[PDB]
């Protein structure tokens, strides 16, 4: 579903380790997008650690 | 009617019955205290909410509190084993807190807009889980 041609050209100044973890950064700024609180992403974290 | 309908106390079953009050009691008691933690957290003063609120309960029951009260009376009727009297506190109960939720509903979603109307189209069911 990522149009990578777009990203491609978004990370020109940077280097391999900073495309390896482009994805990281993404997955986080994508579910930045919706409203969710914090408590309860604790729980579950904390639950299925 | 609760405590006329039931059967004597003594007459009333113990054992592995009564686990299931207990369970009633625990779950009546997290629901209400979630969706108060939840509803006052948000909430500036005393009660003025600041934004929309759809976590813990709220992903369940659009009006948890009320529900969580209700469940409260239920397992109460449960427990002197009057389940008359239990449909007829849903009856009125169901009556006045639907016509408090309607007149509530309607303030938060004329003061806030699409955040609850989208809310409201995530969890239909107000009172019960899929019964109502």
């Amino acid at each position: 579903l990522v149009d990578w041609r777009k990203v491609s050209e978004k990370t020109t100044l940077l280097r391999p380790i900073e495309l390896k973890l482009v994805p990281m950064a993404l997955e986080s700024s994508a579910f930045r997008s919706k409203f969710l609180d914090t408590d309860e992403l604790l729980s579950y974290v904390s639950w299925f650690a | 009617l609760a405590a006329f309908e039931g059967p004597e106390l003594h007459r009333l079953p113990g054992g592995w019955a009564n686990v299931g009050i207990w369970i009633l009691i625990v779950i009546t008691m997290l629901m209400h205290y979630d969706s108060t933690l939840y509803l006052a957290r948000y909430s500036e003063k005393v009660v003025v909410p600041t934004a929309v609120v759809q976590f813990g309960p709220y992903r369940w029951v659009r009006h948890p509190i009320y529900a969580s009260t209700m469940l409260l009376f239920a397992a109460y009727c449960t427990a002197l084993r009057a389940p008359l009297s239990l449909l007829f506190l849903l009856a009125v109960c169901l009556v006045y807190y639907n016509k408090k939720a309607k007149m509530e509903e309607e303030l938060m979603v004329e003061s806030f807009g699409q955040s609850y109307s989208d809310y409201a189209d995530k969890v239909r069911h107000k009172f019960i889980p899929f019964v109502y």
